[PDB]
């Protein structure tokens, strides 16, 4: 069965975002003219939130709970798929192929991804996605 | 008795002659006892008392407005977190040649 | 309510798992030579057999009789300068 | 234009943003008699503020010393209790 | 010639932290803070604190290296060491049961609870800090506010009751000088206290006196370093009162 | 030569459990006919890693995990006390006493055979490469296998230069002049 | 128990004949290395 679907959590293995965790927004198995290979449109975390201890103040907690996101077109050979999933309709069709052709659309998509991911992190669920991978 | 004003470093350093740091916003030296105004009297003039009252009233108004705004922002943040948590619980629910 | 962002990270201090915690290693401290000498001198005096002329000095007055003797003798202290 | 933007006593109430010590000095307490609390005599006066706190704040603002917080409990030395040799060797 | 190494010049030589200053002077923290207050060693700020110390934070206190060098030659360090040794001798006498020897050695301690004066004498420090009587008159605002505030406080360990009585004595002597010379000019009754403005030798002196009630000592202040300030200010006001009484040709102390 | 070929010091981990190390390098040691192995272990008491130098047994390779301790498996390259091995096994770098980090069966192609055990007093009977029989404490450690580089002496040196190159780094005397070739003042066999 | 009664009697006799200062503080040392103390210079 196919596992490179929407809301699939993958690990990026090459590029500037190597070692980061992403969620698949759109799988393009057949490829496009710009990318004549199986690839995916993903959104992920560039800067993970810092650890929170029981004696921190509220201002320090809300400062360290910030998340820096990114959006990416990535080859299938540069992804390591994981069994975990992250289902968000706030990220549903947040990016398309034409999103990456305009810098402002990338900023708006990154703002939306930041808001949704920060809400999910503050919920306290899917802790493995917001925990950085150590290697 | 003793009356002042009438190798060991007998001179003082220029670093000691340097003036201390002032915490004032404009950077000038704050007096030790600043001169009080007429509005600080126990039986003040009506104009001075009204001016001080209006200044403190508008400061209290803007402080309370800021507090209400940040409380509403915190409430919206925790509501969004709770909605995402319900989303995650529901997700676990239906998850279970050239 | 406690913060859901808080987590527990226990450390397993078994063999070959985690770095050992800083324990009280006072029983195994490499002491200076004078401390080691006085402790070993006391230990050797315990281990060897002591003749009665020295062993009789380990039998002393108790707290009450020593206090009563000092209470009497404190009224007869020698003259100060 | 760069030339124009380069060309273009202290107050206790407003302070600089940077701190001098462990914390930034808080805003002063409200020193004002409210209109429901006005009195018509010197005898029924309600003195406001704290002059010791005012002098301490004046010292910190003028920079003779930095702002520090009180430490109510200090860390004790890590020690172990053991019984004395004479009390161990006591026999009756 | 030979290539210089990084961190051996500039702000690293210019500044040191409070920990380095304490370790250099070989003092305790209360003695270091007391000496800094008495000698006027003020906190400083480097442009980049990492160039001075890599472990510095925003709460790290910096001082001038030359200021600490000046503090190295202060004769009060040997006074501190002598008082520590004397306290050890008093403890030894009390432990041995020599109560007469303990009392005789305690007479050399010059305790504030017995004398009403500061434990250490700051006469040379007064002359060092104020080169001129005009500078003394200009600092009399802070001196008079502090002493008139502390003349109405309850007895503590930092400021004993005899010391408080000495503060009240000095304030009363200054008031008597102002009365006999008619130097008092203006007065004001604010909601905080009574403001007085006098004119001594052309210098306008304004100070605040609390209303005679129960004054509250809160935990937001550092009462012990305030007491060190009070000791310095009574040492200043004694000399100021002597000079004023001698200038108007009166016997001091009254 | 950089470091002596020794075991780790006998500590709590080797005495009661095991500790895993990773073989980083297999290197040539001048003067020794047997290759050495650089193995990196973890320090149980601090963050820094510890690098050791063992005599490499045959079959060891870079990137391999070896295990040292009482509970370590019976595998080539693992360092075990002699009480934890059965009879008939061959081991290398055998400690004469527990804690001397290896003394017996160290040259290339050589090994020590565990003849038997006497658990009543905790002794182990072993057979040396010379055919001698020895009795050691059972807590003495040995690395399972045979020392690598066997068959080195089966090749003739064939040349004075090769003998010279062999002995120049081993500092043994070469060339060797005979006593009967000397004068009577120099040797008892002189003349 | 009889052992508890005997221990109570021994503790009372020890307090009667020697006093109540039966215990001492010793420092906790995280390291086996002893250093010369830093004194006044």
């Amino acid at each position: 069965m196919k596992f490179l679907k929407t809301s699939r959590v993958c690990l990026v293995t090459r590029g500037r975002y190597a070692g980061k965790k992403v969620v698949i927004i759109q799988p393009v198995d057949q490829g496009t003219k710009s990318h004549p290979y199986g690839h995916a449109l993903v959104a992920g975390i560039e800067r993970y939130p810092s650890k929170i201890t029981r004696r921190m103040s509220k201002a320090r907690i809300e400062k360290r709970s910030k998340i820096k996101p990114f959006i990416k077109v990535i080859n299938y050979n540069h992804l390591m798929p994981t069994r975990y999933t992250l289902e968000l309709e706030g990220l549903k069709a947040v990016i398309n192929a034409d999103t990456f052709k305009e810098p402002s659309q990338r900023e708006e998509a990154k703002k939306t991804v930041k808001k949704v991911l920060e809400d999910r992190y503050n919920s306290g669920k899917n802790r493995w996605f917001f925990t950085p991978l150590r290697f | 008795t003793y009356d002042p004003w009438a190798p060991d470093p007998l001179k003082k350093p220029k670093t000691l002659e340097q003036k201390p740091i002032s915490l004032a916003a404009n950077g000038k030296s704050v007096p030790a006892v600043p001169k009080p105004t007429g509005g600080y009297s126990y039986n003040p003039a009506f104009t001075d008392y009204q001016q001080r009252l209006m200044e403190e009233s508008e400061k209290a108004i803007e402080a309370e407005r800021k507090r209400l705004q940040e409380l509403e922002l915190e409430r919206q943040k925790m509501e969004a977190a709770a909605r995402s948590a319900a989303e995650a619980e529901a997700a676990e629910a239906r998850a279970e040649k050239p | 309510p406690k913060n859901p962002l808080l987590e527990k990270r226990p450390r397993n201090f078994g063999i070959g798992q985690d770095i050992q915690p800083k324990r009280n290693l006072s029983r195994m401290v490499k002491w200076p030579e004078y401390i080691r000498l006085q402790r070993q001198k006391k230990i050797l005096r315990m281990r060897l057999k002591v003749p009665p002329a020295i062993a009789q000095f380990q039998y002393t007055l108790d707290k009450n009789l020593a206090a009563q003797a000092f209470k009497l003798l404190n009224k007869y202290r020698p003259e100060t300068k | 234009q760069l030339a124009l933007q380069k060309i273009e006593e202290g107050d206790d109430t407003v302070l600089r943003r940077k701190q001098l010590g462990k914390f930034k000095l808080p805003e002063k307490d409200l020193e004002l008699v409210l209109p429901d609390e006005l009195e018509d005599s010197l005898r029924r006066l309600k003195p406001e503020g704290n002059l010791l706190k005012d002098r301490y704040r004046s010292m910190i603002v003028r920079g003779k010393l930095e702002a520090r917080r009180k430490i109510p409990f200090r860390k004790q030395a890590k020690t172990k209790l053991t019984e004395k040799w004479t009390f161990k060797d006591f026999r009756i | 010639g030979k290539a210089k190494k990084k961190g051996k010049s500039g702000a690293a030589r210019n500044y040191m932290t409070r920990t380095q200053a304490v370790k250099k002077l070989q003092l305790s923290l209360p003695d270091f803070r007391k000496l800094c207050i008495w000698k006027g060693i003020y906190p400083r700020e480097p442009r980049d604190r990492r160039k001075v110390n890599k472990s510095a934070t925003a709460s790290t206190t910096f001082y001038y290296t030359k200021d600490i060098q000046y503090l190295l030659h202060e004769p009060l360090l040997q006074k501190f060491r002598e008082q520590k040794a004397l306290e050890k001798k008093i403890s030894r006498a009390l432990g041995r049961g020599d109560v007469s020897n303990a009392a005789r050695l305690e007479r050399n301690a010059n305790l504030p609870e017995k004398t009403g004066k500061p434990r250490y004498t700051l006469n040379h420090i007064i002359r060092e800090r104020y080169p001129t009587f005009q500078d003394a008159l200009r600092d009399l605002d802070d001196c008079l506010s502090m002493l008139f505030l502390f003349a109405n406080l309850p007895s503590t360990t930092a400021v004993p009751a005899k010391m408080i009585a000495r503060c009240e004595r000095l304030c009363h002597e200054f008031q008597h000088y102002l009365i006999v010379t008619h130097s008092l000019r203006k007065s004001f009754l604010s909601i905080k206290g009574i403001y007085y403005q006098a004119n001594i030798q052309g210098e306008d002196i304004l100070w605040l006196v609390p209303y005679k009630f129960n004054q509250r000592i809160v935990g937001d202040v550092d009462f012990r370093i305030m007491g060190t300030f009070v000791e310095f200010y009574m040492t200043l006001l004694g000399f100021v009162n002597y000079r004023l009484y001698t200038s108007i040709g009166l016997k001091y102390p009254p | 030569r950089k470091a002596p070929a020794k075991f780790r010091p006998l500590d709590y981990a080797e005495r009661h459990g095991y500790i895993r190390g990773i073989v980083k390098e297999i290197i040539h040691d001048p003067g020794r006919g047997a290759p050495l192995a650089r193995v990196v272990f973890r320090s149980p008491y601090k963050y820094k890693q510890i690098t050791e130098t063992f005599i490499a047994n045959e079959g060891m390779y870079t990137g391999q995990f070896i295990y040292a301790g009482k509970n370590a498996a019976l595998t080539v390259g693992n360092i075990l006390p002699l009480s934890s091995v059965p009879e008939g096994t061959v081991v290398s770098n055998v400690e004469e006493k527990p804690g001397d980090r290896g003394a017996l069966g160290r040259t290339s192609g050589n090994y020590v055979t565990v003849v038997g055990h006497n658990p009543d007093e905790g002794k182990t009977r072993i057979k040396l490469p010379s055919g001698a029989k020895k009795v050691v404490p059972s807590s003495s450690r040995g690395m399972i296998g045979i020392v690598a580089g066997g068959g080195r002496t089966d090749k003739p040196l064939l040349k004075a230069s090769r003998a010279k190159h062999k002995f120049a780094v081993k500092r043994n005397r070469w060339p060797k002049t005979r006593g009967v070739a000397m004068n009577p003042v120099d040797h008892p066999h002189g003349g | 128990s009889k052992a508890a009664k005997g221990a109570q009697a021994k503790k009372a006799a020890q307090a009667a004949l020697k006093g109540v200062h039966s215990h001492k503080k010793t420092k906790v040392r995280k390291s086996t290395t002893f250093h010369r103390p830093k004194t006044l210079v």
